[PDB]
């Protein structure tokens, strides 16, 4: 269900991101543990060994120790706690600890859904706004060209009926962004559409 | 999407 390990590897190194990118991990991804370039990461809520959950993106910013949590879906951290069984804070801990002169970051997460409910799109979304964060990355949750593309919703109206057109046309800008950006989306786009659909799940 | 930065010190 949802996007491969690989499949999320080439669309974001497609998207620009591969100089940056530390990979695809499950939820035990380290963190950002060495020094001064640009840094991303596609990670799971759950264990490799489980066959995943949902995917998030992680980028750090050096020049403002800023690091983003993309969750397509915009739970807050007690929320990914509750449904997910995810923590990111030792992550934190690790690269503050790493890489910050006063042993302090800046968090910067989302609070709004892109996504629907249903849908298997999850990864698709997370290398969207990589793609986002590494062109623009002292803005990439709103107002750049690529996030500009989509709608965000209250989180909290996730499971309305009311923002279902809205999170469905989220999707389609999401697709017709991946084919104008990505060769290896446009090859193989029917069957990652299908795989990744609004209804999916 | 809105977002929200916070300060993490450790
Ligand atoms: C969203 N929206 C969404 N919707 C449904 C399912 C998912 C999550 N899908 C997966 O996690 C997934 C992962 C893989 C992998 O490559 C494995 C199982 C090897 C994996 C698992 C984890 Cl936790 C982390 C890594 Cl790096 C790799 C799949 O391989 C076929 C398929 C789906 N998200």
């Amino acid at each position: 269900s949802g996007s491969s390990e690989q499949e999320l590897a080439a669309i974001v190194r497609d998207l620009g991101c591969g100089p940056y990118f530390l990979g695809t991990h499950d939820k035990r991804f380290p963190g950002f543990l060495a020094g001064n370039k640009l840094a991303c990461a596609i990670v799971n809520t759950a264990g490799r060994e489980t066959g995943g959950v949902h995917w998030l993106a992680f980028g750090w910013n050096p020049r403002s120790r800023t690091c983003y949590m993309f969750d397509p879906f915009g739970f807050s951290d007690r929320r990914l706690k509750q449904i997910y069984s995810f923590e990111y804070e030792a992550m934190l801990r690790r690269s503050a600890l790493a890489l910050s002169p006063d042993r302090c970051l800046s968090l910067e997460q989302s609070t709004q859904t892109v996504q629907g409910p249903d849908s298997a799109a999850c990864g698709l979304f997370c290398c969207m706004f990589l793609h986002a964060f590494v062109h623009w990355p002292d803005r990439p949750m709103d107002g750049n060209p690529t996030m500009n593309l989509l709608t965000g919703v209250p989180n909290g109206m996730l499971q309305s009926p009311q923002v279902l057109p809205t999170l469905r046309r989220n999707q389609e800008k999401l697709y017709r962004f991946l084919a104008h950006h990505s060769p290896y989306f446009r090859s193989h786009r029917a069957a990652i559409e299908h795989a990744t659909a609004f209804d999916k799940m | 999407v809105k977002s929200l930065k916070r300060r993490r010190c450790y």
